[PDB]
RNA sequence: AGUAGUAACAAG
């Protein structure tokens, strides 16, 4: 999973997140982070904005 | 000097007697 | 419950303290005065202090061993070419015939105008090679159900004693001669003023050993032994003709090949580390061997003539022995230049010790002595009973012959002899000191000791000298029973 | 005038002169033929000290068991084993009041490594006992053949890649009703002979795979390796060693790393210290005993041995000791701790090659392996032997083994027994006695210093400290120990004489030619020099002179003798070409018959880095040319580490600095054994290099970091190749063409690893 | 590359063995399998190798086009194994192939070496650019301490380098990201240039790193000389009985510099203080003292640090003296107050008692950490005032916590959780995990004034902030070393100089004929007991005359520093009397002469009563072992009469032609006791030998038993 | 024979 976050990031020029991505787009050239919550989406978006 | 020369040890503190005259 | 323990385990379990007294200290191995004993037989590789090198010139280059010894026989033709020996001794189970035919298949092949230094595998070849002596594996269910196949009672070393050729040894190999056999090779230039240092000491310490007679003996051991390794390995399957060689140099600086003799290297399928190959010497020699016959049982002894020495015709004798040797002997032989290090650092101890008391490098004042300081000098043995005192080099060559003889001699009785002798070693330092030393059993420490004095020379003489410098220190020790009262 | 050595020390004190008393340029003793008579030896004299206890049969191998333990208290001076459990258990309580928290602290610290501590941890090991081949192979080889082997007998705990989960299957394994392994057996083809036997054997060793029962597993899991030692100095007979498996080498790591916890904090341990740190140690405790004297009294030092160390301590002892400092410890890591002993204590003797029966007469000579030891008559035997085998009977197994539940033969409990021997110098004083007692204590050597009033109550000391060893199954030899006044004394072969004295010649064979490559023996053989002129006393003098000696030998060593030299060589034919063709001769490294510039000041320099600037660019650049076929797949341990063995230890590593080139090559594996093909295990041994060395193609990172993770190396390898195409592809390292290859031949790889 | 490794990994899965392997061993398991060896393990590698160089192909070569570079043979010379013997083994090659490919291979890249093995090429440049001083024949008293073995490019904890060296190397394959990676980011990048465009291998490049970055620590025997540029000339610097001044090349650290000045300062005020005038002394020593190659003045006049000892040696310089204190992350410089310290047991709220060292009286400091500014005001064991300056979280968090340790509050000593200079132990402590010493030290209001406010444990403004918090030189010097004020007030004395003997980092050397009188313990015995030798024959001479001058001969005051200040006078009472008293009744002993005579240099002191204090030992400085017995041998001075060898701490002299023939048989008895002789033997009647208490406690003409040594006792009258 | 030394090698 890491040697190919890091891969990822190394070869598109970013950042490597601190934290393990659960997707990348390789049309965006951006990781993604994916959640199931059971209550209000728009609380648990803001709490992993943090 | 030579270290195996004797004059290559510095001269030592050396006790001289006293007398007033 | 320890104190409990204590209270009840029996006043019979005892450390039994006992405070040492000088009487309390015996001589260690008395059987080695006992004259119903045989005295203690040469059993070294090479000879020493007897060996004799034919000189011949070196013209600057290091020629083949071959080369180098056909050249040097045919200076001294008449020795080379000596076809009727006189038997002078014979070893109890050695065929004379098989090897005086060996000793002139050697000649000949050193001699002849091919490369190869191979011998044929003769009749008397085989027999001095020990040929097809080891005993045939037979299958466990035959030998079980075979009852004449028993394991054999194992062979232990022989009790001997003294022998007065060891004292020989130590005394003539611990002497200076004009010749330096040492291969030092170069350093790197001095800097650092330790290092200048340093340099200015090697000429006094490496000079001293180079010249004694024990340098010369231990090169000779190093170089046959190096030869010897690489024949072992090359030539497994082939007896083969070795030259017993040394590059001396005089005090002007020129450089001679030494042929000691020649030896007989056997089949070397050295396997395992301790499998032994046979070799067979044929070393020459200006001692008569009837002169101290008692040092010689394991040798054959041929006179091939006689060279003119010193406004003297002197003999010359063919020392010749069945020997043998393993790879871990050869590899250590190969490495007994270090008796060097072991020697010169014990003495540069010294010196430097020496020199912090005085505050300049005490080298020069030690050995030779300066318009400040008289040479240093050392107890270094006994003339008529009395205590003679030798110089800083003599002391230093003594402990490098010394440190020779721990190769030359070294086994497992040396082994035990030194490190159990060691333990009483430093109980006389205690008495010495007045530190008052304690022994919990006194006799179980000198049977540790005494099960190890056998028939190694070196223990036995060993053994006899620390008797002897005990002798000396109880002497001493009545100086200091009178200090304080 | 008749020289005498020892008049010497007429000028010179002993210890001032003790380099002179080690006679280390001799041969040091090897063995010849087989160890069982000394094996045999250790069996009987363990039992003899402990006959007086409690004897009775395993019910788990049927194996006859000899208990000292809370015995008969002995009424002689001889060894005994029999080691009261509550004295043991006030000496552990005695040491816990003057360190408090310290056996839960050691048991936390040991605990936490346990639960981090990886299976690979166990490669570190020596020569281990493969209980699949029945001989002894790397740590490393045992391992794997044992992980292997549990994979047949559905035993994947190794796979997790904790130490624990391992350590649970190596338990469980005893429970397995039959255990099936991965052997080697041989084909023997008799072919034509030039020898008086007419014939041949020529053997081809091949992977089997072999099932055994339970019981009979059993016994080969606690079953120990025997031979005797070669190379050891100061004895004149030689002794058994043995060899451990390698199920135990897990639990006597965490029992060890305890006791190291334990040691590292007693003031009087001389382990696990080494060296210079050692050395400060004992002159502070010397000092301290030195001051802290009463005025008008006397301080007396032991120079103390022990005897049977080994052969009287009790693994059901240090089974109370694992007890007992894991107290406020979680019932699994004391039942963990709990394992190491109880394996000892169940511990079972291989008798090794046996006996050899001959006829003089027919010069005839057979191998009676251990099995048949007894299917002869005793008689057949020699004294010594008929006298072994009788006392043996008892204690023998069918398949020619020996019971051994008394002893420690193996060691590896070097830091537990410290920590009991610090133990009995914590007591200091018995019954309120005008007398104190301390000291050092390393593994089976101690140091006793006792202060008192005069000599006389000292030896009450002494003798009180004597007793009460006794209590722990520790036994002071009276033949090699002895006593004197505070001032001098000696110490695992360190000499004190108000201050400890150099002894240079126990450094004498590490001089030598190490033996790993001509580039790192440069390095070992300087560095040697560079340390014990710090260290051993070796003055500028006999320091130059030990360069020019390590370069004779090395010369006359590596064949690689000065290009001007005459001297006859099929490489020094090449040298002499080398010599003429370079121009920079300086610049030539000595391996390459080029001029020795080392002195006293540049020791530390590795050779290639002092002559670089003097070398032509065309040597400097085939020297070090980066491709070069001499040096293989290089480890981290390969270019720093070498295994330097001194005349006085335990065979240890020591670091080097050396420049990697064409000198710093490996030589070919020891596959040269008379009469066998070893194209099968060869085979084996190319196959799992493949497979690593392609691993380290995928991931550079392998060599210097260990890898991580329990997935296969399959699934990492494909992973990180499909994400090397994907991004060479998309940033055009890769042609269209190319990648449409790769990732069918990805597709084929994705679909055999499923 | 890729498609390569691909099309390789197919061919190898070909065979269903390496098929097995591969899918069977898990990741983990790869670190066993790398080390697989069934091979018979070679027991005598010293002895395999000459064994080994003596056969035709005795090493591995690597299966590669390189190796095919390698002919056949060369002029008849076998290089490498032939076709027809390659199989089930593998192709080997003689050393003769070696020096071939030395001789006549392929010529490589060597573009980046020197880059690679720059550790190495350093070292080697610190020996070039080295200067070498005088070798000088002595007693060099060595000590054994852990010292670091090489000099660092940058030092790191061996996880924390090994990070670096991944992200350097191996970035893909560097895994979790460290925020060592943004700390040593210049370092990277500079690594990564530097090890850019080089061929050699990476495991190469990994080792070399890990020597520049991870440390080597170990024991060794140092003497004033402790810095890894000097450890790694250790062999050249020194024996137990021989210095080499040795300066390395390269630049040195300010700390290395900082360090040695205090050692030196230090050794100047011990030797000075026992003078005449300590401040002619202090500044002839100082004036003529270097620190590696700079002068001591022009490193006190430089660095603006050091401790009580460096400003005592400023002020006699005529150097300002700098009240500057540094608490590791903390700076410190004294505004106002004088502190002195006292250890006491003070009991930890952990549960252990350590000797801590409490510093009374009421302080005023110029702390400093950064961003941050402030004044701090602390009195004994507590923290009064505190005004800090406005700076980051990261900045105000360290010094808020190093103000409560430093000061030594009793509420940071009685909140203390788990095992841990003790002192500085505890900054290290806290600094880590803080939430703990926050909830053992209590909360109060914040000042609603208009440049004062109030911050929490959350590093943000609160009105619940911790108890106390509030965020906004011509000196003259004594003849003793004392520094006083205009005002008398003293503010410095030489009694507050530490007394910690310590080894100077750089190498100190002394521009004096006198350098020798700076030695330690025993250094000093050794030259001292030396002196007296060389000497002995006028010395005793005129002793016998009935000259006392030698009591007070200026080569004795070196030694007399190295005696314990309360002890110095009453030793020198014993001496002098014990030495009167040998020469008055004609019993005299010249080993006991030689011996005592240094200690009569002090000036005596006697008991009330007049007569001198009795003595059984002299105690010197450091360690147990530094006494001298007055009526048995010690470790330091040893007379054997059997030999008439005198040894002092090692070093054996002969006293041969320099003893009376009547002084033999003469017992020490005599020179034992001051006002005391040999009476008779032994006396049963007088009971037990008496101690020194008892021997004082005797009214003259009464008898006693005294034990010189194990088995000599002997009736001494008074 | 010899090496060696409590048991081997002197080819398998």
């Amino acid at each position: 999973a890491w040697m190919v976050q890091r891969s990822l990031a190394q070869e598109h020029g970013i950042e490597t997140p601190k934290y393990l991505a659960d997707l990348f787009d390789y049309k965006t050239k951006r990781f993604i982070e994916v959640g199931i919550t059971k209550g209000l989406a728009d609380d648990y978006f803001w709490k992993k904005k943090e | 000097y030579s270290p195996t020369s004797p004059s290559y040890s510095p001269t030592s503190p050396s006790y001289s007697p006293t007398s007033p005259s | 419950a320890i104190e409990r323990n204590l209270a009840r385990m029996s006043p019979l379990v005892s450390v039994t303290p006992k405070k040492l007294t000088w009487e309390d200290l015996r001589p260690i191995g008395p059987h080695i005065y006992n004259h119903e004993l045989p005295e203690v037989p040469y059993n070294a590789f090479l000879l020493m202090s007897d060996e004799l090198g034919l000189a011949n010139m070196t013209e600057g280059k290091s020629k083949k061993p071959k080369t180098l010894a056909k050249e040097c026989l045919e200076k001294y033709s008449t020795l080379r070419d000596q076809t009727d020996p006189i038997l002078i001794m014979k070893s109890e189970k050695a065929n004379e015939n098989f090897l005086w035919k060996l000793w002139r298949d050697c000649v000949n092949t050193i001699s002849n105008e091919e490369m190869s230094n191979e011998l044929q595998k003769t009749n008397y070849a085989k027999w001095a090679t020990g040929d097809g002596l080891t005993y045939q594996k037979i299958m466990k269910e035959v030998a079980i159900d075979d009852e004449t196949m028993c394991q054999e009672e194992p062979k232990i070393p022989n009790k001997c004693r003294v022998a007065a050729w060891v004292q020989t040894e130590m005394n003539l190999l611990s002497t200076l001669t004009s010749k330096r056999a040492l291969d030092l090779p170069e350093i790197g230039p001095d800097v650092a003023p330790v290092e200048h240092v340093g340099s200015e000491r090697r000429k006094y310490f490496v000079n001293e050993i180079n010249y004694c007679k024990a340098s010369t003996v231990m090169m000779k051991y190093v170089l046959f032994h190096t030869s010897l390794l690489n024949e072992s390995n090359a030539s497994m399957g082939k007896y083969k003709v070795i030259p017993i060689t040394n590059r001396v140099v005089n005090e002007k600086g020129e450089s001679f090949d030494m042929l000691y003799g020649l030896a007989v290297k056997g089949q070397s399928h050295l396997r395992g580390d301790t499998d032994v190959v046979t070799v067979v010497t044929f070393e020459f020699s200006s001692t008569d061997p009837r002169v101290d016959s008692g040092k010689w049982p394991k040798y054959t002894v041929f006179r091939i003539g006689s060279l003119f020495v010193s406004g003297r015709e002197k003999s010359v004798y063919l020392y010749c022995r069945v020997n043998g040797t393993n790879k871990i002997q050869m590899k250590w032989g190969m490495e007994a230049r270090r008796c060097l290090l072991q020697s010169m650092q014990q003495m540069e101890a010294i010196v430097e010790q020496e020199s912090s008391i005085q505050g300049y490098d005490m080298t020069k004042a030690c050995f030779k002595g300066d318009r400040v300081n008289s040479p240093k000098t050392f107890s270094i043995g006994t003339q008529e009973g009395k205590l003679v005192k030798g110089s800083f080099g003599k002391a230093l060559r003594v402990i490098f012959t010394k440190c020779l003889m721990h190769y030359v001699f070294g086994n497992a009785q040396l082994e035990g002899f030194s490190a159990e002798s060691r333990r009483l070693l430093l109980l006389i330092q205690a008495l010495k000191d007045r530190k008052g030393p304690w022994v919990f059993d006194l006799e179980g420490m000198y049977s540790g000791i005494e099960e190890c004095i056998s028939n190694n020379p070196w223990v036995i003489q060993s053994a006899y000298w620390f008797n002897e410098w005990l002798g000396f220190e109880k002497e001493g020790s009545k100086v200091l029973e009178s200090v304080d009262e | 005038m008749n020289i005498n050595p020892y008049f010497l020390f007429i000028d010179v004190p002993i210890q001032a002169a003790i380099s002179t008393t080690f006679p280390y340029t001799g041969v040091p003793p090897y063995s010849h033929g087989t160890g069982t008579g000394y094996t045999i030896d250790t069996v009987i004299r363990t039992h003899e000290y402990s006959n007086k206890g409690k004897q009775y049969i395993s019910d788990v191998t049927g194996c006859t068991m000899v208990d000292p333990t809370n015995g008969p208290l002995p009424e002689d001076n001889e060894p005994s084993a029999y080691a009261q459990l509550d004295c043991v258990l006030e000496a552990l309580d005695r040491m816990d009041e003057e360190h408090p928290g310290l056996f839960q602290a050691a048991s936390q610290n040991a605990m936490e490594t346990l639960m981090v501590t990886t299976v690979d941890k166990l490669t570190q090991g020596r020569q281990t006992f493969d209980w699949t081949v029945c001989r002894n192979q790397p740590a490393a080889t045992a391992l794997n053949t044992t992980i292997t082997s549990f994979r047949l007998n559905d035993l994947n705990g190794a796979d997790k890649g904790g130490l624990i989960p391992f350590c649970q299957d190596i338990i469980d394994s005893l429970d397995r009703p039959e255990m099936t392994f991965f052997s080697v057996k041989n084909i023997k083809k008799k072919l034509p002979a030039k020898n008086r036997k007419g014939f041949l054997i020529k053997r081809i060793p091949m992977k089997v795979k072999d099932k055994i029962t339970k019981v009979e597993y059993i016994k080969r899991a606690l079953s120990l390796n025997t031979m005797t030692k070669d190379a050891e100095r100061g004895k004149l007979k030689r002794r058994a060693i043995a060899t451990a498996g390698i199920q135990i080498r897990g639990f006597v790591l965490v029992v060890e790393n305890l006791a190291k916890n334990i040691c590292e904090n007693l003031e009087q341990s001389g382990l696990p210290v080494g060296g210079n740190e050692k050395k400060a140690k004992l002159s502070n405790a010397v000092a301290k005993m030195l001051s802290n004297c009463p005025p008008g009294g006397i301080s007396m030092t032991v120079t103390g041995d022990n005897t049977k160390w080994n052969e009287c301590l009790n693994p059901r002892i240090f089974l109370a000791m694992t007890e007992r400092i894991t107290r406020d410890s979680p019932i699994w890591f004391r039942d963990f701790c709990s394992i190491a002993p109880v394996l000892f204590s169940n511990k079972i003797a291989r008798l090794g090659k046996g006996f050899m029966i001959t006829s003089k007469t027919k010069r005839l000579k057979a191998q009676i392996p251990c099995p048949d030891l007894f299917s002869i008559p005793l008689e057949r035997y020699n004294e010594e032997t008929r006298a072994k085998l009788k006392k043996l009977k008892p204690f023998f197994n069918e398949e020619g083994t020996a019971s051994l539940s008394p002893g420690m033969m193996m060691g590896m409990f070097n830091m537990l027994s410290t920590v009991l021997g610090v133990a009995a110098l914590g007591i200091k004083n018995i019954g309120n006695k005008e007398y104190l007692w301390d000291g050092l204590q390393s593994s089976d050597d101690f140091a006793l210093f006792v202060n008192a009033k005069d000599e006389e109550t000292c030896m009450e000391g002494i003798n009180d400290f004597y007793r009460t060893c006794k209590l722990l199954g520790i036994n002071m030899s009276k033949k090699k120990s002895y006593c004197n006044e505070t001032g001098m004394f000696e110490f695992t072969s360190m000499f004190y004489r108000d201050g400890f004295v150099s002894n240079f010649a126990m450094e004498l064979p590490s001089f030598g030619v190490a033996g790993v490559n001509e580039s790192a023996d440069m390095a070992i053989g300087m560095t040697i020099i560079k340390n014990n002129m710090i260290n051993n006393g070796m003055g500028p003098a006999t320091a130059q002179t030990a360069i020019q000696l390590f370069i004779a030998d090395y010369r006359y060593t590596y064949k690689c003798h000065r290009g001007d030299s005459k001297v006859e060589g099929k490489r020094m034919k090449i040298i002499k070409e080398l010599w003429e063709n370079t121009k920079g001769r300086d610049g030539l490294l000595v391996a390459d018959g080029g001029p020795n510039i080392y002195n006293l000041r540049n020791l530390h320099i590795p050779e290639i880095v002092l002559k670089y600037n003097l070398m032509d660019p065309e040597y400097k650049g085939r020297l070090l040319h980066p491709q070069n076929p001499f040096v293989g797949h290089l480890s981290i341990e390969g270019i720093k580490e070498a295994d330097i063995t001194p005349a006085h230890g335990p065979v240890k590593k020591m670091d080097y600095d050396a420049v990697s080139g064409t000198h710093s090559w490996r030589t070919k594996r020891n596959r040269s054994i008379l009469n066998t093909d070893q194209r099968n295990m060869i085979l084996e041994e190319q196959c799992y290099a493949k497979c690593c060395n392609l691993f380290e193609a995928c991931f550079n990172s392998a060599s210097y970091r260990k890898p991580v993770g329990q997935h296969s190396m399959l699934e990492a390898m494909a992973h990180r190749l499909r994400m090397d195409a994907r991004l060479d592809y998309e940033s055009g390292r890769m042609s269209k063409d190319d990648f449409e290859k790769a990732m069918a031949h990805l597709g084929e790889i994705g679909y055999i690893g499923s | 590359m890729t498609l390569a490794k691909i099309e390789l990994l197919k061919q190898l899965l070909r065979d269903n063995e390496a098929k097995t392997v591969l899918k069977q061993t898990t990741v983990d398991q790869y670190n066993i399998i790398r080390k697989f060896n069934t091979s018979r393990i070679e027991k005598n590698p010293s002895l395999r190798m000459k064994w080994a160089m003596c056969s035709n192909f005795p090493l591995a070569l690597t299966k590669g086009d390189m190796a095919n570079r390698i002919p056949l043979e060369y002029k008849g010379i076998q290089l490498k194994t032939n076709a027809e013997d390659i199989g089930t083994k593998g192709q080997m090659c003689s050393i003769a192939a070696v020096t071939w490919w030395n001789t006549y291979g392929p010529i490589g890249d060597t573009e980046g070496f020197e880059r690679v093995y720059e550790s190495f090429f350093l070292r080697k440049m610190r020996l070039d650019n080295a200067t070498w001083g005088r070798i000088t024949f002595g007693p060099v008293e060595r000590v054994r301490k852990r010292v670091l073995l090489n000099p660092l490019t940058k030092e790191m904890p061996p996880d924390e380098a090994s990070n670096v060296i991944m992200e350097i190397l191996f970035p893909k394959e560097a895994g979790i990201p460290r925020e060592s990676t943004w700390i040593h980011r210049e370092l990277i990048k500079e690594k990564r240039e530097k090890l850019k465009g080089t061929m050699i291998t990476p495991i190469v490049l990994a080792y070399m790193l890990e020597r520049e970055l991870v440390a080597r620590r170990r024991f060794l025997p140092v003497a004033g000389a402790t810095s890894a540029e000097f450890i790694e000339m250790l062999h050249c610097l020194q024996g137990e009985n021989w210095r080499q001044i040795y300066h390395p090349g390269g630049n040195k650290l300010t700390e290395s510099r900082s360090q040695s000045m205090i050692v030196a300062c230090r050794k100047i005020i011990r030797r000075s203080i026992v003078a005449s005038n300590p401040l002619e002394l202090a500044v002839e020593i100082a004036n003529k003292t270097v620190i590696d190659t700079e002068p001591l003045k022009s490193c006190l006049a430089a660095i603006d640090g050091g401790d009580v000892a460096c400003d005592i040696i400023r002020a006699a310089l005529g150097l300002k003296i700098r009240q500057r204190q540094r608490f590791g992350r903390l700076e410190l410089k004294r505004i106002s107050g004088r502190g002195f310290k006292n250890d006491e047991e003070i009991l930890i709220g952990n549960g252990t008692i350590q000797k801590i060292g409490i510093w009374d009286g009421e302080e005023e400091f110029h702390v400093r950490c950064g961003e941050c500014r402030g004044i701090l005001k602390k009195s004994k064991m507590k923290l009064e005032k505190l005004l800090i300056n406005s700076a980051k979280k990261e900045d105000m968090r360290d010094l808020i916590i190093l103000c409560m340790v430093f000061s030594q509050d009793t509420r940071m000593f009685q909140g203390v959780r788990g095992e841990i200079s003790p002192m500085y132990q505890l900054q290290r402590y806290f600094l880590n995990r803080s939430n703990d010493l926050f909830d053992q030290w209590g909360y109060e209001e914040s000042p609603k004034a208009s440049e004062l406010h109030g911050i929490n444990e959350s590093m943000n403004a609160s009105d619940y902030t911790l108890k106390g918090v509030v965020v906004t030189e011509k000196v003259s010097i004594t003849k003793n070393l004392s520094l006083i004020k205009r005002t008398g007030e003293v503010i410095m004395g030489a009694n507050d100089v530490s007394e910690l003997e310590s080894q100077a980092q750089l190498m100190i050397t002394y521009d004096t004929p006198k350098m020798w009188e700076m030695g330690t313990t025993k250094e000093l015995v050794q030259n001292t007991y030396q002196w007296v030798l060389k000497n002995l024959v006028t010395l005793k001479a005129q002793f016998l005359l009935g000259k006392e001058d030698m009591f007070q001969w200026d080569a004795f005051e070196a030694f007399e520093s190295i005696i314990p200040q309360k002890m110095a006078g009453q030793y020198s009472g014993f001496a002098r009397a014990v030495l009167k008293q040998m020469r008055d009744q004609e019993v005299m002993k010249t080993d006991q002469f030689i011996k005592l005579l240094p200690f009569c240099f002090s000036p005596p002191k006697l008991r009330s009563n007049g007569e001198p204090y009795q003595f059984l030992k002299l105690v010197l400085k450091g360690g147990g072992e530094n006494f001298i017995e007055v009526r048995k041998g010690s470790p330091l001075f040893s007379y054997n009469p059997q030999t008439e060898v005198l040894t002092i701490c090692g070093r054996m002299m002969s006293l041969k032609g320099k003893i009376e023939d009547e002084e033999r048989n003469r017992s020490m008895g005599n020179a034992v006791l001051a006002g005391f002789l040999v009476s008779g033997k032994y006396d049963p009647d007088l009971g037990d030998f008496k101690t020194i208490e008892e021997l004082e406690k005797l009214k003259p003409g009464e008898k006693a038993n005294i034990l010189l040594y194990q088995g000599k006792p002997v009736k001494v009258v008074k």
